């Protein structure tokens, strides 16, 4: 279990 | 602080600026994605005239076949060397500069007004699979790193622009943002890049939504300064490394 981090995740904006 | 693009360009002068603390810290600048595992469309625009090329008209411009499905023509184009739909390849990137902010790190900032639906920079980095994107997450939960730089691509890539990529990797997060993925096919393969959605004036901040999918236990607090704030990277929800990494 990290304490921090993730993934960015693309999209088109809205 | 501030820096331009070709301030990278040097390792031994950049990383002397970067001790003064007058550039970020140094990483493996790269020109494309280098897949940590290698993984298993010509358009219909009729070639300009010499003289439509002289009177300033555009090849494969907004009515490209290609363009429109956002895939990028080969040099196989019938516009040839004038195709304007090669932007990816030619690394024909917005004029930006690198600037150190009150408390996000470094960021991104246009050195001129860029119109909407400007190319900014292409997302470049490792190219990480389920079992390798698991690694890193160990690796830099274990080193305590502060900023992290995964994108997630498609099924099973995963782009890690932590150790080797370019200047891309500096684009901060907005909940108000000007900027947008678009996902681009280049020679069969797909890609990444940063394109503006609105009129971004010369000296802004250049910002996109990751959507960040955030799997640490605590999420980092937002200082996007909008005034439809979320507060928090990664909103409301924590999901699995397995689900964050595309499952
Ligand atoms: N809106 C925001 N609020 C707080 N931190 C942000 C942010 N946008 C980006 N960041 C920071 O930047 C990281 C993404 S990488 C972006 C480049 C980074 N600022 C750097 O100096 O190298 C995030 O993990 C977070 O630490
Ligand atoms: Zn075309
Ligand atoms: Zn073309
Ligand atoms: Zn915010």
């Amino acid at each position: 279990a990290p304490s921090t981090g993730g993934v960015m995740k693309p999209h088109r904006y809205r | 602080p501030s820096c331009v693009m070709d301030d990278f360009r040097d390792p031994q002068r950049w990383k002397e600026c970067a001790k003064q603390g007058k550039m970020p810290c140094y990483f493996d600048l790269i020109e494309e994605n280098v897949y940590l595992t290698e993984r298993a469309m010509q358009c219909e625009c009729t070639p300009l005239s010499k003289d439509e090329r002289a009177q300033g008209e555009i090849a494969c411009g907004e009515d490209c076949l290609n363009r429109l499905l956002m895939i990028e023509c080969s040099s196989r184009c019938p516009n040839g060397d004038y195709c304007s739909n090669r932007r990816f390849q030619r690394k024909q990137h917005a004029d930006v500069e690198v600037i150190l902010t009150e408390k996000k790190g470094w960021g991104l900032r246009a050195a001129k007004d860029l119109p909407s639906n400007t190319f900014v920079l292409e997302y470049c980095g490792e190219v990480l699979d389920h079992k390798e994107f698991k690694a890193r997450v160990k690796e830099y939960a274990r080193n305590k790193n502060i900023h992290y730089y995964f994108m997630a691509l498609k099924n099973d890539e995963i782009i890690d622009a932590t150790q080797k990529g370019n200047c891309s990797r500096f684009m901060n997060h907005s909940c108000e943002p000007n900027c947008e993925t678009q996902k681009w096919t280049v020679n069969g393969q797909l890609r990444v890049g940063f394109f503006t959605t609105k009129l971004v004036p010369s000296g802004s901040e250049l910002t996109f939504d990751y959507q960040f999918q955030r799997y640490g236990k605590e999420a980092q607090k937002c200082f996007c300064g909008s005034a439809n704030c979320r507060g928090y990277l990664g909103g409301e929800n924590r999901v699995s490394i397995r689900a964050a990494g595309g499952k």
